[PDB]
């Protein structure tokens, strides 16, 4: 019903705290909810959450509403809130005396928290009675509260000490950003693979093996920059997985689907040349084109096993709080892996891969220069492996040493390295597709 | 900045021999296949035998070991030994390399040709 200024604040505040759903979704612990967070019903029916909302609403909504109907949801919240709030003989004379901007602050928490657990903050409380801020901003620094969730904290409690709404504009801007970068790496990886998927579908002499062995690489790829890197590009820019349980064990296992897909292909790749470089003639003679895609489809059914059997198997699950709470939280989906499968699956997607092609690669340029007496050709061994070491190996040794030692790798430093190997798979078209009927090729499609 | 010369060729008699010489001017990658390639008019453009930097070889089925490629190491030459000819070997031949100092794809290099015209 009726808006204000500040209460549109306070919605704006909590929709990057918490985010928006306008439609019915559930909660930690099964029960639908819309708008904020704002709880329809306990009732295990979907029909009678419908019910609820459109008696709230006063519309046919069959679950889906707009924005300006989650403010009245919101807002309802919010009277609800400082109603409770004038009736705490704790939080009463601190509400009274705050600003507005600083009383969206105590808001939040209690939304957060409860009315209750606000309540014994009594000496932050008093201090921002007193209008102590900085000190007041130090004291909640220290809390249990910070400690827990440090990033809404830290915006929270920027809101108390200045009064503004600084901390909220400067998480609006730094989103925008990334959402510019990432959309920018995204629109690279598809249109790098896309122009080598149809250059070798619509040139006839494109058609080797060793071509027909980058295809499937370009198309692992390609997949990543469409399903995976796109969605894993929301959690960056909003916090959050906004797609569901379900989505989100089925993006995750797609995930690591494409990348093991992907660089079992560099290692298929790796090997082939060097069994066409040193012995060409027993090469011919023994890769035929059913063996080749034989190769293929084995990389992807062994991708398939390591990626969608386990994972909806829930093989992987840890046993701890912090994996039974992701588990539980459909707005969560950290891969929160036991110890086995987060060596098994690094050992067949990248650590096989990798010494094998270390080998490979290696024995190909001892046999160079055994008959030499250029680098030219190992600059280009430099970074086939360069490149894909620099983007994987970050990754999975923080991988492994997070399986034994979770306090070692912090989420933001585990996210970079992920992103690192999401960076190969724009690399790599750019990396081994560079023949003359390749560049060649290039040039015919975009003219 | 690296090109074949080829030379050998001319015209004989039916059961006749001829040794051909390819020099790759030039230095390029270590491992390499150099051989020789021919085609007839209304025919088209075929193996004939090839050799690999380690010395592996391979002959066209149109050669009984009546010819044999070989290379000479410490220089970039292969050498195409042409015996017991019959009528149905007039061709240009040309002399080409494989380089593969680009590792995931070829790169070819190709002599002009040397006509070879043999009567019976
Ligand atoms: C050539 C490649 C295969 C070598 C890479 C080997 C990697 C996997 C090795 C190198 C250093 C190793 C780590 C070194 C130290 C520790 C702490 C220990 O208390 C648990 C294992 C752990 C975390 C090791 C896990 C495996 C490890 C990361
Ligand atoms: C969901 C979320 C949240 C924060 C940051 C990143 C992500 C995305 C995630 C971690 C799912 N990317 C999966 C990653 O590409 C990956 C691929 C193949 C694998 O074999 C593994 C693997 O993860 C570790 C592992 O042991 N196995
Ligand atoms: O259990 C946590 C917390 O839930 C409620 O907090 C918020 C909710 O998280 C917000 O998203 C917002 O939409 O309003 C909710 C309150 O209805 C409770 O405030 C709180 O009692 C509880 O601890
Ligand atoms: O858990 C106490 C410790 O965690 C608190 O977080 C709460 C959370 O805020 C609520 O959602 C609740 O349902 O679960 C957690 C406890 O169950 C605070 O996060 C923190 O400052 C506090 O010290
Ligand atoms: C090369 C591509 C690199 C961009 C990857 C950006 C990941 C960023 O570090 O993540 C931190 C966020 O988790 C904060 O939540
Ligand atoms: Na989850």
């Amino acid at each position: 019903d009726y808006k204000d200024d500040d209460d549109a604040n306070i919605f704006e505040m909590l929709r990057i705290d918490e985010g928006l759903r306008l439609k019915i979704y559930k909660d930690t612990e099964g029960y639908y909810t819309i708008g904020i967070g704002h709880l329809l019903t306990k009732s295990p029916s979907l029909n009678a959450a419908k019910s609820e909302l459109d008696k709230a609403i006063g519309r046919n909504t069959n679950g889906v509403i707009t924005k300006d109907e989650a403010e009245k949801l919101f807002n309802q919240d919010v009277d609800a809130a400082v109603r409770g709030i004038l009736r705490n003989a704790k939080l009463k004379p601190v509400y009274d005396s705050l600003d507005a901007v600083r009383r969206a602050a105590l808001i939040n928490m209690v939304f957060q928290m409860g009315e209750t657990g606000v309540a014994g903050f009594t000496n932050s409380l008093r201090m921002l009675q007193q209008k102590r801020w900085d000190e007041a901003a130090v004291n909640l620094a220290k809390s249990r509260w910070y400690n827990q969730t440090p990033n809404r904290a830290k915006r929270v409690i920027t809101t108390f000490r200045t009064g503004t709404w600084d901390a909220y504009a400067a998480s609006q801007q730094w989103t925008a950003g990334m959402g510019l970068l990432m959309a920018l790496i995204v629109l690279l990886i598809v249109a790098g693979n896309v122009l080598v998927i149809v250059a070798i579908a619509k040139t006839p002499r494109l058609q080797t093996l060793t071509n027909l062995f980058i295809m499937s690489l370009a198309s692992a790829d390609l997949v990543m920059g469409l399903l995976v890197v796109p969605f894993g590009a929301t959690i960056v820019v909003w916090g959050r997985w906004e797609y569901g349980s379900f989505f989100c064990e089925l993006w995750t296992s797609v995930d690591v689907l494409c990348v093991t897909a992907s660089i079992e292909t560099l290692c298929v790749i790796a090997l082939d040349r060097y069994l066409a470089i040193t012995s060409p003639f027993r090469y011919q003679s023994l890769l035929t084109r059913a063996r080749a895609r034989g190769l293929v489809c084995t990389v992807w059914a062994i991708s398939a096993l390591v990626s969608f059997l386990p994972i909806l198997m829930h093989w992987w699950r840890a046993e701890s709080d912090e994996a039974r709470r992701c588990y539980n939280d459909p707005k969560c989906c950290d891969f929160v892996t036991n110890r086995a499968y987060a060596i098994a699956s690094s050992v067949v997607s990248f650590y096989v891969p990798l010494c094998i092609m270390a080998f490979v690669y290696l024995r190909v340029f001892r046999e160079a220069q055994k008959q030499v007496k250029e680098q030219k050709a190992l600059k280009t061994l430099g970074i086939i492996m360069g490149v894909f070491t620099l983007c994987w190996l970050p990754f999975f040794l923080a991988n492994v040493v997070k399986a034994f030692h979770r306090e070692l790798v912090p989420d933001r430093l585990f996210v970079f390295f992920n992103w690192l190997g999401y960076a190969n798979s724009a690399f790599n078209p750019i990396i081994y597709c560079r023949s003359p009927d390749f560049r060649k090729a290039f040039q015919g499609l975009l003219c | 900045q690296v090109q074949l010369q080829e030379s050998g060729g001319g015209l004989v008699q039916a059961g006749g021999s001829l040794r051909l010489s390819c020099a790759a001017s030039g230095s390029i990658f270590a491992l390499n296949i150099m051989g020789w390639y021919r085609q007839a008019p209304g025919k088209q453009r075929e193996l004939v035998a090839a050799i690999h930097s380690g010395g592996t070889t391979n002959y066209a089925n149109s050669v009984k070991g009546r010819f044999t490629i070989s290379r000479d190491n410490a220089a970039n030459t292969v050498y195409l030994q042409m015996n017991s000819l019959k009528p149905e070997d007039t061709a240009v031949y040309y002399c080409n390399v494989k380089d593969f100092g680009a590792i995931i794809y070829d790169y070819d290099y190709w002599g002009q040709g040397t006509q070879v015209t043999v009567s019976s």
